[PDB]
């Protein structure tokens, strides 16, 4: 049994016609103090998988090392490590899902909420969630912590069910992700303006975008709001 | 008298370990393998005896990778060579876990050296029937 110290907020994700998009901000919060601003919370494993981790940062860095060792271990005595026997998004998730549930059963959990986003070898989109309790689920849209309350409602307006996936393009999906990141910056007190965005497509491959910022913010209407009820000036 | 060659850790009258020298005979019997150090790297090569046409070409890989920068090739008892690489991979992972940086080649060399030397200290263990050529690129 432990307690989270340095923490990362929401990890938001959705799947479109050709692949998946995942995003998380670059903040490392220390309670109410916004301590670290150069924290990458999206971890690319190979060229077909990106792992988005929220929660305890020290536990995240441990998972980082586990994923880098999984790449190293898979290449051992494997002449097809870059071809047929490469690490699939499903292999990466199931390993982490096993670890997360084993740790909670030993009463010493990794204080994290993880989304594994990628594309399988056959072209299928992979998007599954796993947390500190070992709870696993798949949905057209997935979000951790604060994003589950705010980003999910917005992203489900684009993809409400399975049939909406082939109807959604990269341009529409990314726009919905970027919009959700802006909304999270509005109402989440543990959020950063700077964020990373990763696109895993079955055609164009992995596209990792760094140092993105929340733009086109509405703040002008604040000048007209004065007092808290009866004050006029 | 005689019998100094029947047990592993036993010194012979001339200060030799015959069981180790007999392990060398298993290496000399094995396939030939080489290593060439160049100006910025190393190159490993091995002979692969085609016993019959039934052997699937390019499949029975002999050269093994340790970590992501070290390559190992050996001659003699192949199973013994695999055991040494298995230990070397654990040894490399133990270094990276504590020191962050990937294991240096001279550092990795001693790690295999101490482990093989350990199998010459006891009569309950057998010496390795392999000579291993290995290397890679590190900090310097």
């Amino acid at each position: 049994t432990q307690q989270p110290i340095v923490t990362g907020t929401s990890v938001i994700s959705m799947k479109y016609d050709n692949g998946v998009i995942i995003a998380a901000d670059n903040l490392g919060s220390y309670g109410s103090l916004l301590r670290f601003n150069g924290v990458e919370r999206l971890i690319p494993v190979g060229d077909n998988t990106v792992v988005g981790i929220s929660g305890d940062i020290s536990d995240m860095q441990h998972i980082e090392r586990l994923l880098k060792d999984l790449v190293t271990e898979n290449a051992y005595d494997n002449p097809l490590a870059d071809a047929e026997e490469a690490l699939e998004p499903s292999y990466i998730f199931e390993y982490l899902a096993t670890v997360m549930y084993q740790r909670r059963s030993k009463m010493n959990p990794l204080w994290n909420a993880i989304i594994v986003a990628g594309v399988q070898s056959n072209g299928d989109q992979f998007l599954r969630y796993v947390n500190l309790l070992g709870v696993t689920y798949s949905s057209p849209t997935l979000a951790t912590g604060f994003g589950a309350h705010m980003a999910n409602p917005l992203l489900r307006k684009v993809v409400d069910r399975e049939s909406d996936i082939p109807k959604t393009t990269v341009q529409v999906a990314e726009e919905a992700i970027v919009n959700a990141m802006r909304v999270l910056y509005y109402r989440d007190a543990r959020s950063s303006r700077n964020f990373s965005l990763a696109i895993i497509d079955k055609n164009t491959g992995l596209t990792f975008k760094k140092n993105l910022q929340v733009e086109n913010m509405k703040w002008d209407f604040a000048k007209d709001i004065k007092g808290y009820g009866t004050q006029k000036i | 008298g005689t019998g100094y060659d029947l047990s592993n850790s036993v010194f012979s009258p001339d200060g030799r370990n015959f069981q180790v020298e007999y392990a060398v005979k298993a290496v000399e019997n094995g396939t030939t393998s080489i290593g060439i150090k160049c100006n910025d790297g190393v190159v490993f090569a091995v002979e692969k005896l085609i016993t019959s046409k039934l052997l699937v070409p390019q499949k029975n890989v002999k050269i093994q990778v340790v970590d992501r920068h070290i390559g190992c090739v050996y001659s003699g008892l192949i199973p013994d060579g695999r055991h040494l690489v298995n230990r070397g991979r654990e040894e490399a992972a133990s270094f990276k876990k504590l020191y962050k940086t990937p294991i240096p080649i001279p550092a990795f060399a001693d790690r295999l050296g101490q482990y093989v030397q350990a199998h010459t200290l006891y009569n309950s263990v057998r010496p390795f029937g392999v000579s291993t050529i290995f290397g890679g690129v590190d900090k310097n």
